[PDB]
RNA sequence: UGAGGUAGUAGGUUGUAUAGU
């Protein structure tokens, strides 16, 4: 009885000023907008890690294909898709001895085991970056199977997180060093054998997709922008607010809100929030004290001024929970009178499974549902005709947007969200369920709330994923 | 006099429309023996680039 | 990457140990 209005797929800008829907296929067609001249890879690990990383990179030099590449497109080779060169030569390596590994591993406490391993890795990165006459732009540490399976918190035979890469990145924030974490099981599925025999990380049919993801992550961390967005109106900032909960022992952790800002470029000019003991989790509705609200808004405004040399005529605010009215009263007292405030709440737990009456494929991605002029249902999950398969399993679930306060066209915020949800960098996929500013929200909150020693972190995005 | 092949707003659809021209069809240069799987995988197995319309 | 599993709070119910006139 009621229609499902569809929103067209926004095309991402590519090389030579052209646009295509799929990032993989079009990136194989055109390439990156601004080519880099190449980067040096610093692998930190063992000799086995050395040989397996060199073998994997030599494997991804030559073109490799997936099982069917309508869904997971081809990988023509790193030089054949990015332009910048990558070879096994001129690769810097740092020795990780078993003696330190064994001396650390023989301790029973797993948390201090994580502590000493991250301390060793950070110290070796520091002594590789502070005295070596050579230059490394990207680091690729390798964790073997035994370290990953023995550092689990609940494996049975306080100021830091139990997991590795979160606090590695958190302690590596201050020195402005980009790096990537690679599991041994990820790139060595050939010899990674379980009890049965099959690879646990069975990347055999999608080694092209694995090469796609790794190469895109490396080119992102290199410094060259892989892609940008197609259509952006002048004077809009997508401020996706984070409210990742922090559990630093028994001190008042409360709220540690953060944000990612999209003004005119794909990268998120992320500014750290406060440690922030206010708003006792009895009132754990994750609102904002006015002074931090104007602090964050002024931070975004001066970021827009320093990166665009003008004033933003419109503000987008994204979150998961609802918004109050006093925080917006504090917001509007500092905004210019020509601005516009929009607060959109994104939820997933709402149960709504539009089953298909007849056919062989479910509801596609992009078919939105309008309830009111302020709230709507958007399907960023499911079938897409370009990839010719769904991105979900069983039946996908949509996202429910809701403009809390502020007047706006629901179609405008729908198109803005659909344009935002196609910039996943660490994973090379056509689209995801949640938007990118919310997909990266958990990562940025985890990184910025893992080490309290960080005060003013680097506001470029390359040091996080 | 002659037909103008579109290449202005995009290049991939213009390229496939160029492929649609006669005596320049999807067959690669009348392939005698081999070297056909790669190109068919690249192009004719990747025919899908846009959407379609139907009521469901 | 989406569906199940535990701690417990959005916001109004009624049990503890005082004090308004």
């Amino acid at each position: 009885m009621k229609e499902l209005i569809y929103i067209e797929e926004p095309s991402i800008l590519f090389a030579h000023g052209q646009k295509c829907t799929d990032p993989r296929d079009g990136l194989a067609l055109f390439g990156p907008l601004n080519q880099i001249y190449g980067i040096k890879s610093g692998v930190v690990g063992t000799q086995k890690g050395l040989q397996i990383f060199k073998s994997y990179l030599d494997k991804i030099q030559k073109p490799i294909y997936n099982h069917n590449n309508i869904t997971r497109p081809m990988f023509p080779g790193f030089e054949a898709v990015f332009g910048c060169k990558w070879e096994s030569q001129n690769i810097v390596f740092k020795e990780i001895t078993d003696e330190e590994i064994r001396r650390y591993l023989f301790n029973a406490s797993t948390h201090k085991r994580t502590y000493d391993l991250v301390t060793l890795f950070n110290d070796k990165i520091i002594t590789a970056n502070k005295n070596d006459e050579e230059r490394v732009d990207v680091w690729f540490v390798i964790v073997p199977e035994e370290i990953y399976k023995y550092c689990r918190p609940n494996s049975v035979l306080y100021n830091y997180d139990a997991q590795f890469h979160d606090q590695l990145k958190a302690r590596l924030l201050e020195h402005t060093i980009p790096t990537q974490i690679l599991r041994e099981s990820t790139l060595a599925w050939r010899d990674f054998k379980n009890t049965f025999g099959a690879p646990i990380r069975d990347f055999s049919k999608i080694e092209g997709h694995l090469a796609w993801t790794i190469s895109t992550a490396a080119y992102y961390k290199a410094g060259g922008k892989p892609w940008k967005l197609g259509d952006i109106r002048p004077g809009v900032c997508y401020l996706g607010l984070v409210y990742k909960k922090i559990e630093k022992s028994k001190n008042p952790q409360n709220a540690c809100c953060a944000a990612q800002m999209f003004l005119d470029n794909g990268d998120g000019t992320v500014f750290k929030g406060e440690v922030g003991p206010w708003y006792n989790p009895e009132k754990g509705e994750y609102h904002l004290k006015p002074k931090e609200a104007k602090a964050l808004l002024t931070q975004a405004l001066e970021s827009y001024k320093e990166q665009n040399k003008s004033y933003p005529k419109e503000v987008f605010i994204h979150a998961r929970t609802r918004f109050n009215d006093e925080e917006w009263n504090a917001f509007n007292e500092v905004t210019p009178k020509n601005t516009n405030l929009v607060g959109v709440t994104i939820t997933k737990s709402k149960p709504l499974k539009l089953y298909k009456t007849e056919g062989a494929f479910p509801i596609m991605r992009g078919n939105a549902y309008i309830v009111d002029e302020k709230k709507a249902f958007l399907w960023t999950l499911g079938f897409v005709p370009k990839l010719q398969s769904t991105l979900s399993m069983e039946v996908p679930n949509p996202i429910f947007i809701e403009i809390n306060k502020g007047e706006a066209e629901i179609q405008q915020v729908l198109k803005d969200i659909l344009a935002l949800t196609k910039l996943n960098y660490n994973a090379c996929i056509y689209a995801d369920g949640e938007p990118v500013t919310l997909r990266f929200a958990n990562k940025i909150g985890e990184i910025l709330t893992a080490s309290t020693e960080i005060k003013t972190p680097p506001l470029a995005f390359k040091y996080y994923i | 006099r002659l037909n103008a092949i579109d290449f202005k707003k995009s290049w991939a659809k213009g390229l496939q429309d160029l492929l649609d021209a006669f005596e320049k069809q999807n067959v690669p240069k009348k392939p005698p023996d081999h070297s056909k799987s790669n190109l068919l995988y690249q192009q004719i197995f990747l025919h899908d680039k846009q959407a379609i319309e139907k009521e469901e």
